């Protein structure tokens, strides 16, 4: 009724997609072979799991999300895991060989290579399905399928569904910290050839998971474990309405061409809290405000891109557990009071409220501390282009240089599209600058 | 008998209409199987013309579900009193508007409109001499207003003697749960000035205001809200559902209402409201509640009667007193703050009483005045309709819909003219 | 009672129905000593038409053994269940027919088959109502076809009523197990396709690419080979065997599959076929397991539906459901891939159930369509007898047998006549 259905990709991704089904599957407590502790009393009103955790006429419960990337190893690790009585073999789809974060390789080259099995399998599930909403994608801009092989997936399951609605979650360079080089070339070839393709989606940053964990987890030394633990908590909660009871249970399409109201620039940022210490969790009390306020912290943007730099255009402050309409709508008076803060005035407000009505649960073994009540600030400015712009100026120079350019052009990739790429991050900065731009008189 | 049908969207209105019968059956007294286990007749009397009779005695709603995603039909089919429903009604949606209010009229409004008023019609052939019927959406999207618009057309071509009295949530000037407002109001409100009879303004913030000051409650909900409206929208029929020394039903309340037909949308006052401790600071007087009438603060609507002037007012009295108080306070106040009350209006306040009060008080009062203070309203949202049409901010979402921008045009100086036309009624004497 | 009985040859066949009588017997959760042990009397209440007690309750098979050299007879002789048999049957040779298919036919052909026809004539004897029995070999040589092409006639005559459903192996167009095939195979089919009343085709490579792909095997043998066949063929007489609320026989069957008499070489297909994970992959449904119905990889024939069009398909569902779904499914594929569906055989899908599916699983499908894709089959292997009995490649071992060349003209013309007689009614409308 309600359906939506993740790919994972990439090795952070799919290590992000990891967290994922190990968190959902704690939340409806559904054991790891596929069952639930228990029997399940028939009942209506709403959908439940159905959504994601795979129906079989016994505990078999398995998700409706699939991996796809060309690097096979870790994977297996998943295929050995915990969870090889969860998940199901033709849920596994891996590429031996990945891109040696090529883009133009597990996207051209290897690209060809895979495909026609990750189509056959969308159309086990979807035809499995029947309400599906939208799309769960995750990747990353690392690694190189993630990257490539993502960019022809969307590229082509767009084109076969189209009205599904496409949820984004891959990773972003990090401004200063990285993991190669050729990172320009993996994101902007992926950009222009990502936008149109892609409906709308969000960009997850590392370095604000580190400070932040380390700050306000109260963190030490921290890893994929924990940053894959907090996107867990993020798409936890950015999905909660089709799953709980929630005042207004908004919905993704719902968001679509709302929060990005224009076509074009329709990705944006998300930072949830509460994240504290059993010790914080103490010594505190985590009021609706300080969530809140809280939330709006450009030192709690969680990807390191400042908000205060850039004018806000929606903000979906979706919440965990027991709100009040009145509290928090007296905080978005006191959002509209934020003399700092500057909003597509052409969109005066533009919100959009989220109450669901179970808090947070929390994951074992986790750093964050228990509370009452979720925050999840999926929220569009301007400020989110000038980092694209440093992409575009250390790509600028880099490609100048024609480095590395002989990996890309061996596999089938033509120059034009990366002076022409260029030209697409140059619209996409005409954009940021146009739609920033005060409609006059 | 003059007996009606309920029809309900909106992200809240599906909710609303469910506190609603929740609350007529209450005052009905009959069990949440279905059956009567009251005390007089009287509920039983002209129970038919909300209720219906079921072979064996269930007892049942003259209700319309209006929804574009189970969720709601699942909630309050786990409501209590859920028993006491039809399987029938549940009429949903597969996809949800996702307030383009476009997506709910064209998109999905043309999907799922049909089903609706075929089994609606059958309740019309189930009704012998209906009075109307109720409706219930929000004015700001498309959950309610998607189709509802739609049926308002429909059913108003279909049914053009009967009335249909709208209640709409009204986005509050300062809160906006949703930045799209602008537009779907002003292409619903386009044609609700055209289609609907009667309308009442729903604000979110009045009824935290009435909460939080005058009810004196920290925690507000919706629940408690519907509480408080369905009790208004509840009295409304009281005589048409009970004996009134001095009766009005919608027809002699709209008709004794609105000099053109472009003024259906009415602001609300209903009361006593107090916190417990307050009765023991106070009892209850027509005179009293009176004193409440005229208050601003249970002007229920973003419009102020101190900033507007009364074109008219009217009283909704439920409950066993001497009228010879009620006109006399009637008058005094006519005459106290005259100059908020219409000129060339003479006797603009005008009376009723129901034989029985609401269950629990003993005296009722309700006030559904109309001034022309809403001008400030329309004023805000065909503002920020102006600002974002000037960027054609979610045009994109909008055109998406393949609408034109010329009907926005058309709601947009459409609305405008009906703002204007109240500012020559409320400047002329 | 419409029992039947089996008789094997065959270099497989022998030890296919070795496999086949053991799936019955679990099936019947007898001993292998020869009493039940099973729970429920529904074993017994229709095991005599496979099975025989015997004085003291020794339950037999009614197989007749076919061999040309004893080491078949020690092997299933040597046989996990083998104290379930009787030690009449053993019917051997002491030559074997080296699959010079003259030589298992004239030479040990007419050697050995008398004892065969006497005790299968007193198992003839031992039918009150025989439906039938089953007919094993295979289709390219003489270990099975040397002698079996003489039961068809022999039996055939002897019993002008009786059902002849025979099944023998085909060799696959690449693997060329041996190169005498086309003469064994094309000298046999000529009398199959005159004296046969059911055929259904069994090529190895299928077997392989069902165990390899489908089954995700890396080890393939016979035995688990005839696993997977006797399933198909253990079902084919489940309503037969037990109750069904669409139950149809092989009389029901093949007349409702058959047009014409010449047509009954029919395709398998059976299912589900997973390996172990795959159930926490994905679930069972009528509408799956009909989604696998008609897949090509399951199409364990050499001819392709892809290719050619289905004559004729039927399902055989053993199990517990609801019919609703089956027909509902069935018809939407006689829609979905109308084009391989032949004309103007309206309704060409036809439809069954059992109440019970085989063990262990809940739902049971079986395909044996009838398309005509099977002409590569026979044009094939008519090629490669065309090529070598343009050499005569090894005529001198087949004259020694003192054939003629001629009746491979007649099998020539004659298995060419069936191919292009297959063909007109491929192309017609
Ligand atoms: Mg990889």
């Amino acid at each position: 009724m309600r359906e939506v259905i993740s790919i994972h990709v990439g090795q952070g991704g799919i290590q992000v997609g990891n967290a994922c089904w190990e968190l959902f599957c704690l939340e409806h407590g559904i054991q790891p072979d596929g069952q639930m502790p228990s029997d399940k009393t028939i009942g209506g009103g709403d959908d439940a799991f159905n959504t994601f955790f795979s129906e079989t006429g016994a505990g078999k419960h398995v998700p409706r999300a699939v991996f796809l990337d060309l690097e096979p190893t870790v994977i297996d690790e998943v295929r050995t895991g915990t969870y090889r009585q969860l998940f199901h073999p033709e849920q596994l789809i891996s590429g031996k060989e990945d891109a040696a974060n090529n883009f133009a390789r597990g996207h051209y080259t290897i690209g060809k290579e895979i495909v026609d099995l990750c189509l056959d399998r969308i159309r086990k599930l979807a035809d499995n399905c029947t309400g599906l909403q939208g799309f769960l994608v995750f990747n990353s801009v690392g690694g190189g399928t993630g990257s490539g092989l993502g960019s022809l997936l969307l590229e082509r399951l767009s084109v076969d569904y189209g009205k599904k609605s496409k949820l984004g979650f891959t990773i972003y360079p990090s401004p200063q910290v990285s993991t190669a080089v050729v990172e320009p070339y993996n994101s902007i070839l992926s950009t222009h050839s990502l936008l149109e393709h892609t409906d709308v989606a969000v960009m997850l940053d590392n370095e604000a998971i580190y400070d932040i964990c380390r700050r306000n987890l109260d963190i030490e030394r921290p890893t994929y474990t924990n940053l894959n633990r907090l996107i867990a908590q993020v798409i936890s909660s950015l999905t909660a309405s089709l799953r709980f009871d929630g005042a207004l249970n908004v919905d993704i399409t719902e968001f679509q061409t709302n929060l990005v109201p224009y076509p074009r620039i329709h990705f944006m940022l998300s930072s949830y809290a509460p994240i504290i210490s059993a010790e914080k969790a103490y010594h505190e009390q985590l009021s609706v405000a300080e969530i809140t306020n809280s939330a709006f912290e450009p030192a709690n943007m969680m990807a390191k891109c400042d908000p205060r730099h850039g004018k806000y255009m929606a903000c979906s402050m979706m919440y965990r557990g027991d709100v009040v309409p009145k509290d928090v709508n007296a905080s978005i008076a006191t959002i509209k009071t934020k003399r700092t803060i500057q909003f597509v005035d052409w969109c005066p407000t533009g919100f959009k409220v989220g109450i669901n009505y179970q808090p947070p649960t929390v994951v074992p073994g986790g750093d964050l501390a228990k509370v009452m009540r979720a925050v999840c600030m999926i929220s569009n400015s301007t400020a989110i282009a000038e980092v694209f712009s440093r992409l575009d100026h250390k790509f600028d120079l880099m490609y100048a240089k024609r480095a590395f350019v002989h990996w890309y052009v061996g596999e089938g990739m033509e120059e034009g599209e990366f002076s022409e790429a260029r030209e697409d991050l140059a619209a996409l900065e005409k954009d940021y600058e146009e739609v920033g731009i005060e409609t006059a008189e | 008998m003059r007996e009606i049908v309920h029809i309900q969207g909106g992200q809240c209105g599906n909710q609303i209409g469910a506190k609603f019968w929740e609350v007529i059956s209450d005052e009905h007294g009959i069990d949440p199987t279905g059956t009567y286990h009251g005390d007089s007749d009287l509920q039983l009397e002209r129970i038919n013309v909300y209720y219906n009779e079921a072979t064996g005695g269930r007892y049942v709603p003259r209700a319309i579900l209006m929804d574009l995603e189970p969720g709601t039909m699942d909630s309050v089919r786990a409501g209590p009193f859920g028993q006491l429903f039809r399987p029938d009604n549940f009429v949903f949606g597969q996809t949800g508007a996702g307030n383009n209010w476009a997506k709910g009229h064209y998109t999905e409004g043309a999907e799922l409109i049909d089903s609706v008023l075929d089994v609606v019609r059958k309740e019309a052939e189930g009704c012998d001499c209906l009075q109307g019927f109720q409706i219930t959406h929000s004015l700001g999207g498309g959950t309610g207003s998607g189709m509802g618009t739609l049926l308002i057309s429909k059913v108003r071509e279909e049914y053009p003697d009967r009335i249909m009295e709208t209640f709409s949530v009204v986005p509050s000037p300062k809160v906006s749960d949703t930045v799209v407002e602008p537009y779907n109001a002003t292409l619903s409100v386009h044609q609700l000035v055209e289609n609907a009879d009667e309308c009442m303004v729903i604000d979110n913030e009045a009824l935290y205001d009435i909460c939080f000051r005058t009810l004196k409650l920290t925690t507000p909900t919706y629940g408690d809200l519907n509480h408080l409206v369905s009790a208004a929208m509840s009295g409304v029929t009281c005589c048409l559902r009970f004996p009134g020394q001095l009766n009005s039903d919608l027809r002699k309340l709209a008709v004794n209402l609105i000099p053109f037909p472009r003024l259906h949308f009415f602001m609300i006052g209903f009361a006593p409201l107090t916190s417990r401790g307050s009765q023991q600071y106070r009892a209850l007087t027509v005179p009293e509640l009176t004193q409440q009438m005229f208050d601003a603060k249970n002007m229920m609507c973003a419009a102020d009667p101190r900033h507007g002037r009364y074109l008219t007012a009217s009283a909704l009295f439920r409950g066993r007193m001497s009228t010879k108080e009620v006109d006399e306070q009637m008058l005094n106040v006519q005459n106290k703050n005259s100059s908020y009350f219409v000129e060339w209006i003479p006797n603009n306040i005008k009376s009723s009483i129901c034989d029985i009060p609401p269950k629990g008080l003993k005296m009722a009062v309700t006030f559904v005045g109309n001034s022309t203070a809403i001008q400030e309203m329309f004023k805000r949202v065909a503002e920020q309709f102006t600002a974002m049409f000037r960027r054609k901010a979610f045009l994109h979402w909008y055109t998406g819909e393949g609408m034109d921008e010329m009907e926005f045009t058309e709601a947009e100086s459409n609305m405008n003219d009906l703002v204007s036309e109240y500012q020559q009624y409320q400047d002329a004497t």
